[PDB]
């Protein structure tokens, strides 16, 4: 258990949730398939096509909180397609999981794409 | 925080700290029996970090005696 | 002729003693336990049945003794509420 | 070189005895004599030890020593039972019967003999853990050789009706073997008013030592059992091997002592397990408690707490030595079968941990735990998404892979 | 006079190390935890321990820690090794190769393996004890998988030649496996070196606890190996049970140690047997020592003392813990198959002591020994009627 | 200081009684050499009866375990001046109550009873 | 350095001597004279410091497995006579 | 009495007239450094005393330890 993963665990940044509402607001709410990890995440983008702020919440393990605790860390303030270069990979890099965690990573991927899939299909 | 027996004696007897009078006596007077006296006088030598070694501690009985050896 | 006194010593030395247990739980139960037995066979009036308890009480005074002896040649650290 | 954290996982072991350590240690120093060794004192002495040890099992467990084998734990205990008597019949009966909370030892047996051409019945438990007798009775079979079921769950603590199950084998006369690795020196156990044939025993399940167990093989109404393990013939032949005597006069001495106490311990522990549930859900709703209260032992508490996900909370209660049926923190990602089988939804079935409750566990542990347990529900729910839309009432629609 | 006797039976089990028992202790007291429990500091910490333990056997007998299962004695050892190995290949192969001289574990499981439709060939032994390497050669057969062969003998203490049976069976493509109980940290023992693909270790052989052992399966070439135990899978699912941390923890500490003063230990040891059979030999005459000395364990040693009767020479030794293979001593009544193999005259079959020196045998002890033991054959030399008819000479005298 | 082993099994070995040997030659005594089969348990018993066919005295010596020695002993002195006749009610089972011999050690009361009976037939055939 | 090395053999045999059982007194006695004197001639310091440091866990050993052997003590040998 | 000196002989298995008094153990008896801690050892043994090793240390000589072996 790597000492990032336990960092992230409570310390985790960016817990909370946005306006769904809001044209604005990208959410993505991401459920694995093998365990129950359940990964919503929400962005904000502002008009330059920054993300301005993004907050979270996870139903799962340590691992899994601390992969989105990192997640929306690091889309702090960078471009939608910034953002789509986010690998899962370099999640489990950055916290190190081991082989048996990494459905976490995948799973904190899945939402960020998913949730700037949102934003995309709400300006339309 | 000084010669503050009365707590510990209160703590092992359960009885409020204005019945403990130095005039007191533990089994007449604050409704202990042998044990309790027992394991009270222990609970003094691990208080103040003493042994009142038993032919000494067998007279312990009353408030006032056990302030007097300390 | 009650052997009162010679249990009062007994129950003294097999608190002492126990409180010298280094782990908490071992400490803890060995305490815990002498009190609630003596306590519950306080009105024992036959005093056959009462030398019986005071002999088993003997022999699990020496076992006390050797296994705190033991429990300080071998301690590690105290438990997270014990500060 | 930070403080130790508190023992809350009295089902996986439990600490030695100083008595039973005590009991142990002279064998370990000076009388290290073979009990297998007839022609010196130091086997005479060590065999002495063994017999009287054998002895205190039967007096716990209400058996004629003589129908006492030692074994190297409550596996191979189960092994004997349940391959012994599966092999010793395979001529005229090949049928089993088991249920579907059984020890992965049982299961894993008994899988083992259906690739070996058995057939076997895994009894499936209603939702409060206990079987139905009605689906027993209407499964044996006329070549059913074998019935096994255990006496308390080691993950939820439910109670089967053992005694009712040795009325039915014995009516249809068939072997009944029990696992009550969790059982002995917890809950009265008599191996004939309960009508058993088999049961298993574990030394360090009941604060005995570890790497020694024992196996009831009935007398009486002999009981016929193939022998697993082959060598010299030791323990009347079942379980060739030499008796390890420090180990079976500790498990003797902790048998004697779980007889000595058992009744205390029952109402104590019984005490702090109602203190624990009641203060922690008069204090945290929609939290769960899994198996039937009213069929329980309290030792073994199992409680979901919905919407929070097991490792997690256990990761938040790094002070407190726990246990969950949670797909996560297992090797092969693989939820509790035994959840599965009372019917847990798979959110409570994710959110499930065990407290286990013995000899030596304090009240202090038991109100820390709890207040830990409140503080970090309470955070992991500020952080679930699922507590979120049961607050705002979303539907059920999550998006997967 | 409640004194207690000199123990010189440390072929049947020997006493704790103080070192081992010293690594032992605080997991029968602080560390309780089970190892497998993955999810808190208790089951880390028994992990640790154990797995440290674990690389102490490989490194005693130059294994890979993979290699190394832990189990509950060398009897749960010798019948994973015999009945796994039998039975994984039993779809092409049904021949096995022991000897008559092997422990009665290996013998039983083989007996079982019979009884399963296998056909266990059972090598004779010269009457030195040794087998003959060419009758092993023409003995394997085809379909033979596995051969067994002890590496020092518990009843008389031969060594047999491991190495050239490892050769023998690896150029056959033949699974070896040896008990290795009698040698482990008492003679050198490489499994590499020696081309072995199976061993059995049991702790109370080497002064490590009781209840307790360990089986060595290679993994360079790889050995299959059916697992006899069901359960959870635990030890890579070859021995299904929870370990017991005290156990392998002091099992370990028994392999360093014997690591570290197995040498000294020879040395002294076999000096103090050469002055027990010497000083014996000098004093009484028909003593025969039974095993082939040019190849042969100083810890153990065979002697029958020819016109006296086992056990009444231990009844007349009250102060010396020992053991004889005379029938007139076994529950069911039986004369030691190792001293029948090697062709013993049954008669001094039932003259048989075994002596046995340890790490902690003292020079007294053996001189002690050795006066009682000569003073006792005498007196029931005078007392044999055996004696009497050699002194005279004679042939039968009915039954 | 022991277990199934009787204290009068003890007795008679640690002290063994009437060891020794007689004269074969003196005609009025009758010497039984018999072994035991599974245990190689091999007994000599020597018996010298004066006339009017009582026993005079007894030896014996034996190759044999514990039992079998204190069996043999017991023999003698059972054998002390009884008749001829008397002998013959010598029964292994009367033996192996007197020392309350396990099933593992009796093959040493019926060879102390084979011999008993082995050393009569001798003396009976030494009357031409 | 020399005086704290012989001050540590003083110890561990003082210590030794009180084994109460006979095969474990005779055999530590025995094992650390002869170990000493092996090393006697030893000329490298650092290996001189191993060989300390490991007589000094020796040394704590043998201190608690003699306390334990008297807590738990038992009959003399016959030939302790 | 002063019979100190046939332990030092069984100490050094030197002849009983080999213990001058005036002799020093490593310089005349041929002694090691080992051999006289357990010298002093044996003395602790037979007197029932125990010689401090800042005591010890000025033990070089058999008339010195039979001096000390008066008080
Ligand atoms: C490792 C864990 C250790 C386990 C602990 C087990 C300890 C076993 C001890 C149990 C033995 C007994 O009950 S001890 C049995 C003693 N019981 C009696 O004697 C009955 C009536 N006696 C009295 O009332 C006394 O005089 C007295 C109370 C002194 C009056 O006290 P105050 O002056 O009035
Ligand atoms: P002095 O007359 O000058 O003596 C010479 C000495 C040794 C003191 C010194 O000058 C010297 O020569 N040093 C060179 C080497 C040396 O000093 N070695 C000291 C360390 S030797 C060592 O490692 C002791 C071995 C300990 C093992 C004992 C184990 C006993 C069994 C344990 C039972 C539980
Ligand atoms: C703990 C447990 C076991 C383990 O048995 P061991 O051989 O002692 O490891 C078996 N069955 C049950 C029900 C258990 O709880
Ligand atoms: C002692 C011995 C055994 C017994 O193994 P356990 O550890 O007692 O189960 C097996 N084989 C040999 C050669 C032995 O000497
Ligand atoms: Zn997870
Ligand atoms: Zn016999």
């Amino acid at each position: 258990l790597s000492t990032q993963v336990v960092d992230h665990y409570e310390n985790p940044r960016n817990v909370g949730s946005l306006d769904k509402t809001s044209k604005n607001v990208g959410t993505g709410l991401v459920g694995a398939p093998a365990c129950g990890d359940v990964m919503k995440l929400q962005i904000q983008v502002d008009e330059k096509g920054k993300i301005v702020d993004a907050r979270f919440k996870t139903f799962g393990c340590g691992s899994a909180i601390a992969s989105s605790s990192l997640a929306t860390e690091w889309v702090k303030g960078k471009t939608v397609e910034e953002a789509l270069t986010i690998k899962n990979t370099d999640i489990a890099k950055e916290l190190c999981l081991p082989p048996v965690k990494l459905h976490c990573s995948i799973l904190a991927e899945d939402a960020i794409k998913a949730a700037l899939a949102d934003y995309k299909l709400k300006q339309e | 925080i000084e010669e503050r027996v009365k707590k510990i004696i209160g703590e092992q007897l359960g009885v409020k700290q204005e019945e403990v009078t130095n005039n007191a006596s533990f089994v007449e007077d604050l409704g202990a029996d042998s044990l309790d006296t027992v394991e009270l006088v222990m609970a003094l030598e691990e208080e103040f970090d003493t042994e009142i070694p038993d032919e000494e501690a067998e007279k312990i009985t009353t408030v006032q005696a056990a302030i007097d050896y300390i | 002729a009650s052997s009162r006194a010679q249990v009062l010593a007994l129950y003294r030395a097999m608190l002492r003693e126990s409180k010298r247990f280094s782990a908490y739980n071992y400490r803890t139960y060995a305490v815990r336990r002498i009190r609630d037995a003596f306590r519950e066979n306080k009105n024992v009036k036959d005093p056959v049945e009462i030398q019986t308890l005071v002999n088993k009480a003997k022999r699990d005074l020496g076992v006390i003794r050797r296994q705190v002896h033991i429990g300080q040649l071998y301690s590690t650290d105290k438990l997270i509420i014990e500060n | 070189s930070s403080l130790r954290p508190l023992y809350m996982d009295v089902q996986a072991t439990t600490p030695l005895d100083p008595r039973v350590l005590d009991a142990m240690l002279p064998y370990l120093i000076n009388y290290y004599g073979n009990p297998h060794s007839r022609t010196h004192a130091y086997g005479w002495e060590s065999e002495a030890a063994m017999e009287r040890a054998r002895q205190q099992v039967a007096s716990l467990i209400g058996a004629d020593p003589r129908e006492i084998i030692f074994t190297s734990g409550a596996t191979e205990s189960n092994n004997i039972a349940i391959k012994g008597v599966a092999r010793f019949y395979r001529s005229r009966k090949k049928h089993l019967i088991t249920t579907q909370t059984e020890h992965k030892c049982v299961l894993d047996s008994c899988r083992s003999l259906e690739a070996e051409g058995f057939q076997v019945t895994y009894l499936p438990v209603q939702k409060s853990g206990i079987i139905d007798l009605k689906e027993l009775e209407a499964a044996i079979q006329p070549d059913t050789s074998l019935v096994s079921v255990m006496t308390v769950n080691n993950e939820i603590g439910v109670k089967q009706p053992i005694a009712e199950i040795g009325r039915i084998c014995s009516s249809r006369k068939v072997y009944f073997h029990t696992d009550a690795a969790q059982a002995v020196g917890k809950i009265p156990l008599d191996v004939n008013d309960m009508k058993i044939d088999l049961m298993s025993i574990s030394g360090h399940k009941i604060y005995g030592p570890k790497g020694v167990g024992a196996i009831y093989i009935r007398r009486r109404p002999r009981v016929r059992v193939e022998a697993l393990q082959s060598g010299g013939g030791q323990e009347r032949g079942m379980r060739s091997g030499t008796v390890p005597t420090p180990l079976v006069v500790g498990l003797g001495a902790a048998c004697e002592v779980a007889q000595q106490e058992m009744e205390y311990d029952h109402k104590r522990i019984s005490k702090l397990s109602e203190r624990l549930i009641q203060n922690i859900m008069k204090s945290l709703p929609d939290v769960v408690m899994n198996g039937d209260p009213k069929h329980h032992y309290p030792g073994c508490i199992n409680l979901s707490f919905a919407y929070v996900e097991g490792e997690s909370l256990l990761m938040a209660l790094k002070d407190v030595a726990l246990s969950s049926g949670s797909a996560c923190t297992s090797a092969s990602l693989e939820p509790s079968y035994v959840l599965r089988a009372i019917g847990t939804d798979e959110d409570l079935a994710h959110s499930s941990i065990r407290f286990g409750i013995g000899r030596f566990t304090t009240e202090e542990e038991v109100d820390y735990t709890v207040e830990k347990c409140i503080q970090h529900v309470k955070r992991l729910r500020e952080m679930s998404p699922l507590w979120e839309m049961v607050q705002d009432g979303i539907d059920l629609k999550s998006i997967k892979w």
